[PDB]
């Protein structure tokens, strides 16, 4: 705890030559310093996404506790920091892609997972499997899909993964087909690059993981779903 | 359409690739170094550690050990402390 | 009258000014080291939600470290006793003089307050003559370019 | 101070000018100004009733969106030119009943079904849920 | 200014610190001193 | 089990006991590549034993992609040899075998989304990252990886016996999450 | 550049020279053969015989020619 | 002093045996022939790169390689340089690049 | 076609010389006489110490010392290997196949090892 000098008022404040004779230092520790810019950087990178103030909390602890443990001395904050808003994402019941988290942060996404591998076993923490429907909120909210839609997207993901019709798939790609699956069963039409540029998945990876659940599209949506276009006429690509 | 996710941004892959086609800076022999080390101090009287490095394009740990063994530093008020490459 | 408009721009120009000061430091770092900058990640955005939030949050004008210099009480919490005290508060007036200062002539019913201001609303005690009210049809001028 | 003020402020300032070579030059063109929203947990986006904001004690704010122009000369005699269109600035918190409230031209009726006093002036904002009143 | 001392810093360096020692002293005691920068809380509120 | 993992590459470290000038081996060497630039050791691979050698300055070879301890250990004396046939006194000296990779089927999927939630301690699904379950063994200190499609692959085991003691423990595990 | 470099090769190759027990004096010209110095300048030579040669407190002037000086050093 | 590669060829040899009979009538010093082969390669690498704009292609299989200061030496076994224009093939060739 | 292009090697070698030849002071007599040469002449063992316990694991070290069999110079950009195969992006360079002379701008290669 330290107090800081304010501005001078009189003469008798300032030097001979302009200048203050009385100057703030920099008593800060350079622990402190780092952990104080690390901090910084976290609530920067949360507001270019909008994260609540309750994960970037969650995030500064989690930094504090990976600081202090010091496993990752070696690597730089900046990624710790990047590493630990989405480990505290994931814990909240609400995960970003480190694709996400890459977009928000300097640091590139094969450094965030390798620093969060890292965070989790310094922490001895775990995280649950992220799941289809993690994504659908956001996603669908982005692209601007109904309610309905959203819903069905959600259904059709959750229903495939059911059903192990994409085996090995990553869980956004899987959401990625699911909202393309179901945006083009009702009126709200979007593409797979519009897709993909949101959920953060090639359209290339959006079409095989389209194509492995397009056979069972009846099965996959909900039974009360109003079909803008019908599911026989869905695309098949 | 902000923030979109990404894998890698496209400034640092232009960076990561730029220091790969380039590599790693090579420990050149002693006297191939040192050859080059004088021609350069014929340029300039006194040169700067920093500055020396990119003339001599040699890792700044074997840079200093060559130019400790002749080379020696100066100190200088005004700005800093800098290296000498005249061996006296 | 300074009002939200002219107010908030006052506000605006050093948020602005702010972030692209930072936004030339970030850049200045990265070109600095021969690799290009993403400009996304050298906004900060916090400079101008922050800043505007603060003030209206606090009532303290002009910026958090410099609160000193900060002018007070610009931003008062909406009252809500009775609608006319909340349609009185949105038409609400402050004098510059400062509250703890005492003097008779601002605290005056100046003859120019005549269909401008009302010349009974004003509070008793030390802030008699300070705290005014627009007249009922009273308009401020909201400006515009003189070319 | 929405409409010509902020405009003018972004306009008015100095293209950034980057020299450290390559020089980097940035100019911010156009501002855009979305509807007041609020960010779910999951990040889902919506629109933010006055309502909401307090009782949920949120700010009554809109994103800041300004597109900005990235020109870089790197001494090659090339110029290369990209513009980050509607590039997030930052949120300006919302006077109510304004041009740019979501109570703004809104019937009497569609009020009530918002929850929201149609006697109500507006002109104060909302700051963490507390309505705040700037005093000319 | 102790280890200043005994490390045998430069005069001028434990000049300054003796300055700033005299300045915290005198504004812990009274920080209303005229035509002299205030002791701030961190936070632009001087200390009483 | 009925399932006997298979060795896909080894890697050994030996000891030649003398300095060599990484230069002239390049020079004189059949296959040899050095690029100081890039690494700092020099690159040689024959093809009859089918591995791949580096070769340090200080004396010290680690010898990959032997396919049994036989293999690399012949495949390590054959570079020496060579680095000994270029004039230099190079020796078989504290020859060692680092790591040890396996590759296996298990000829049934795997639900990895069960096996990580029973053995969350030592499992570790990231599909983001990783397409395969990593899995920490910590008896048997190896890492194995586990796919979907029942693919297992082990590594960093310094023994055969490690491999096979490994793929023991876990084909137990992966029979309880059968798809 | 030039006039300022072949010096210092004149002298790491009289320093390595004298480590190898080599004693005795060495002429300009001799000792700018083996530093591959053969195309150094005029006005560079005579500078090395009047200042560089003499004003060094490692060269020590011997029946005109130059020699290391090892006495000054603790050996 | 430069890359000094199109020495070792048929044009290279030429011109380096036209050198030596100079020599040996003491028409030319010694120090005037290497001039002239390193004008020559100055010439001869700028000949290539501007007035050559022809692409070709092969096949075949490699015995050895070796790689040093930025020199290749592959060796290669059956190649078969196919052109648009023409095949050729080749029982052994040895590529020597550098950069 | 190739003889065409050494014709216009032969003006640039001649030309990029002139400057050298008037350097060094010799008479210009000498290039032209270099000329008409140059196109003449063209038209259980615990102890492992030892290594000896295996032999013949080399091959003929002839292959470069000979050098007599079509040699290929060139300059690259890039090559790389994966695994089992050689890929060339070799670019303008020389040939000698045969004798005869082969000249190229581009180069693809793929080779097995």
């Amino acid at each position: 705890l330290s107090t800081m000098i304010g501005k001078g008022t009189g003469a008798a404040s300032f030097d001979e030559f302009g200048n203050s004779k009385y100057q703030n230092r920099r008593t800060m520790s350079s622990s402190d310093r780092a952990m104080m810019n690390a901090f910084k950087e976290i609530t920067t990178m949360a507001d270019r996404i909008n994260l609540p103030r309750n994960i970037v909390d969650r995030t500064n602890n989690l930094f504090k506790q990976v600081y202090e443990q010091k496993s990752l001395k070696g690597r730089a904050n900046d990624a710790i920091a990047s590493a630990c808003l989405y480990i505290a994402c994931r814990q909240e019941g609400v995960p970003r892609t480190f694709k996400e988290i890459c977009a928000v942060s300097r640091i590139s996404k094969k450094e965030i997972g390798r620093c969060f591998k890292l965070i989790l076993k310094a922490l001895e923490t775990s995280v649950d499997l992220i799941t289809t429907g993690d994504f659908m909120s956001r996603f669908c909210s982005n692209l601007c899909l109904p309610k309905q839609v959203q819903m069905a997207a959600t259904h059709i993901a959750r229903k495939a993964v059911e059903l192990d019709l994409v085996p090995g798939r990553s869980p956004i790609s899987v959401a990625a087909a699911a909202i393309y699956m179901a945006s083009q069963a009702s009126a709200e039409k979007r593409t797979q690059k519009e897709i993909g540029d949101i959920a953060g998945v090639a359209d290339v990876t959006i079409r095989q993981s389209y194509r492995l659940i397009y056979p069972r599209a009846p099965d996959l949506f909900p039974t009360d779903f109003k079909f803008d276009t019908p599911v026989d006429k869905l695309p098949q690509l | 359409t902000n923030y979109k996710p990404v894998a890698n941004h496209q400034y640092n892959i232009e960076y990561e690739r730029k220091k790969k086609e380039d590599g790693k800076r090579a420990r050149a022999d002693k006297q191939h170094v040192l050859d080059m080390l004088f021609s350069a101090f014929e340029k300039h009287q006194y040169y700067n550690l920093k500055d020396l490095v990119d003339i001599t394009k040699q890792p700044v740990v074997y840079l200093k050990e060559i130019l400790k063994e002749i080379g020696v530093q100066n100190v200088k008020g005004i700005h800093k402390n800098t290296w000498e490459l005249k061996p006296e | 009258l300074d009002l939200a408009g002219p107010l908030l721009a006052f506000l605006f120009r050093g948020m602005f000014k702010n972030l692209l000061k930072e936004v030339r430091i970030y850049a200045q770092k990265f070109i600095d080291r021969g690799k290009d900058f993403n400009l996304e990640l050298a906004i900060k955005t916090r400079i101008i939600s922050d800043g505007l939030k603060y003030s209206l949050a606090t009532g303290n004008w002009g910026d958090q470290k410099k609160a000193h210099q900060a002018r007070a009480g610009v931003s008062q919490v909406l009252n809500r006793l009775t609608f006319a005290s909340t349609l009185s508060h949105l038409r609400r007036l402050n004098s510059p003089i400062g509250r703890d200062g005492k003097l008779a002539k601002p605290r005056q019913l100046h003859n120019t307050l005549w269909g401008m201001v009302c010349p009974a609303e004003t509070p008793e005690g030390h802030a008699v003559g300070l705290v005014k009210n627009l007249a009922l049809m009273a308009y401020i001028s909201v400006g515009s370019q003189p070319s | 101070f929405i409409q010509m003020s902020v405009q003018r402020i972004v306009e008015d300032a100095p293209p950034i000018d980057l020299q450290a070579p390559p020089r980097y030059l940035l100019k911010f063109e156009q501002i855009y100004l979305s509807k007041p929203t609020h960010w779910e947990r999951d990040g889902a986006p919506s629109p933010m009733m006055p309502n909401e904001a307090r009782l949920r004690n949120l700010t009554y704010s809109a994103p800041l969106y300004v597109d900005i122009t990235k020109t870089v000369i790197k001494e090659g005699e090339e110029q290369l030119q990209t513009q980050h269109q509607k590039t997030f600035i930052g949120k300006i918190p919302i006077m109510l009943r304004s041009t740019y409230c979501l109570l703004n031209g809104l019937t009497d009726r569609d009020l009530c079904e918002l929850n929201e006093c149609p006697l109500d002036p507006g002109g104060y904002f909302i700051i963490n849920g507390s309505e705040k009143v700037l005093i000319a | 200014l102790r280890r200043n001392e005994q490390n045998g810093a430069a005069a001028h360096v434990i000049a300054e610190d003796v300055k700033l020692l005299q300045f915290h002293v005198a504004t812990m005691v009274d920080n209303e001193l005229p035509g002299l920068p205030r002791a701030m809380q961190k936070s632009g509120r001087p200390l009483k | 089990s009925g399932i006997v993992p298979q060795l896909q590459n080894i890697v050994s470290t030996v000891n030649l006991g003398c300095k060599l000038d990484l230069k002239t081996i390049a020079l004189r060497a059949r296959n040899a590549e050095y690029n100081p630039k890039r690494f700092a050791a020099v690159i040689m691979r024959i093809r009859e034993p089918r591995t791949t050698a580096l070769i340090f300055s200080s004396g010290k070879m680690v010898c990959t992609g032997a396919k049994s301890e036989e293999q690399s250990r012949l495949a390590a004396r054959k570079y020496a040899r060579v680095v000994q046939k270029l004039g230099f006194p190079a020796k078989f000296l504290d020859f060692k075998i680092q790591n040890m990779v396996g590759s296996c089927d298990v000829k049934f999927p795997i639900r990895l989304e069960g096996l990580v939630l029973t053995h969350q301690q030592f499992s570790s699904y990231e599909p983001e990252l990783f397409p395969g379950l990593i899995y920490r063994m910590i008896k048997p200190r190896i890492v194995l990886l586990i796919f979907v499609s029942g693919k297992v692959v082990l590594t960093g085991a310094k023994v055969r016996a490690e491999i096979y003691e490994a793929f023991e423990n876990i084909y137990p595990i992966l029979k309880g999450f059968r798809k | 550049g030039y006039k300022f470099g072949v010096l210092a090769k004149i002298v790491n190759y009289m320093k390595t020279r004298h480590q190898r027990g080599d004693t005795h004096p060495l002429t300009l010209d001799e000792i700018l053969d083996e530093t591959q110095h053969l195309d150094i300048g005029l006005k560079q030579k005579q500078w090395l015989m009047t200042e560089a040669l003499v004003n060094n407190p490692k060269i020590e002037v011997i029946d005109g020619k130059y020699a290391f000086k090892p006495k000054y050093n603790v050996r | 002093m430069a890359y000094q590669l199109y020495r070792n060829t048929t044009l290279g040899n030429s011109l380096q045996e036209s050198l030596d009979e100079l020599i040996q009538s003491q028409q030319i010093t010694p120090q005037l022939a290497l001039q002239v082969l390193l004008q020559f390669d100055k010439a001869i690498n700028a000949a290539l790169a501007q007035r050559v704009r022809n692409r070709v292609n092969f096949r075949g299989s490699l015995n050895t390689y070796r790689f040093c200061d930025n020199v290749w030496t592959f060796v290669l076994n059956d190649v078969e340089f196919r052109e648009v224009t023409e095949l050729i093939k080749v029982d052994k060739v040895k590529i020597v690049a550098c950069d | 076609t190739v003889p065409k292009l050494y014709r216009s090697v032969i003006e640039d070698v001649i030309n990029d010389v002139r400057d050298i030849f008037l350097d060094d002071g010799v008479d210009e007599q000498v290039l032209m006489e270099l000329k008409t040469l140059w196109e003449n002449k063209l038209m259980g063992q615990v102890e492992e110490e030892p290594l000896n316990s295996e032999d013949d694991v080399s091959d003929e070290e002839g292959q470069e010392l000979f050098d007599t069999e079509n040699v290929v110079v060139c300059q690259y950009d890039k090559i790389h290997r994966s695994k089992n195969k050689w890929k060339f992006h070799l670019k303008d360079g020389i040939m000698n196949l045969n004798g005869r002379d082969y000249i190229f701008s581009k180069a693809i290669g793929d080779a097995e090892w």
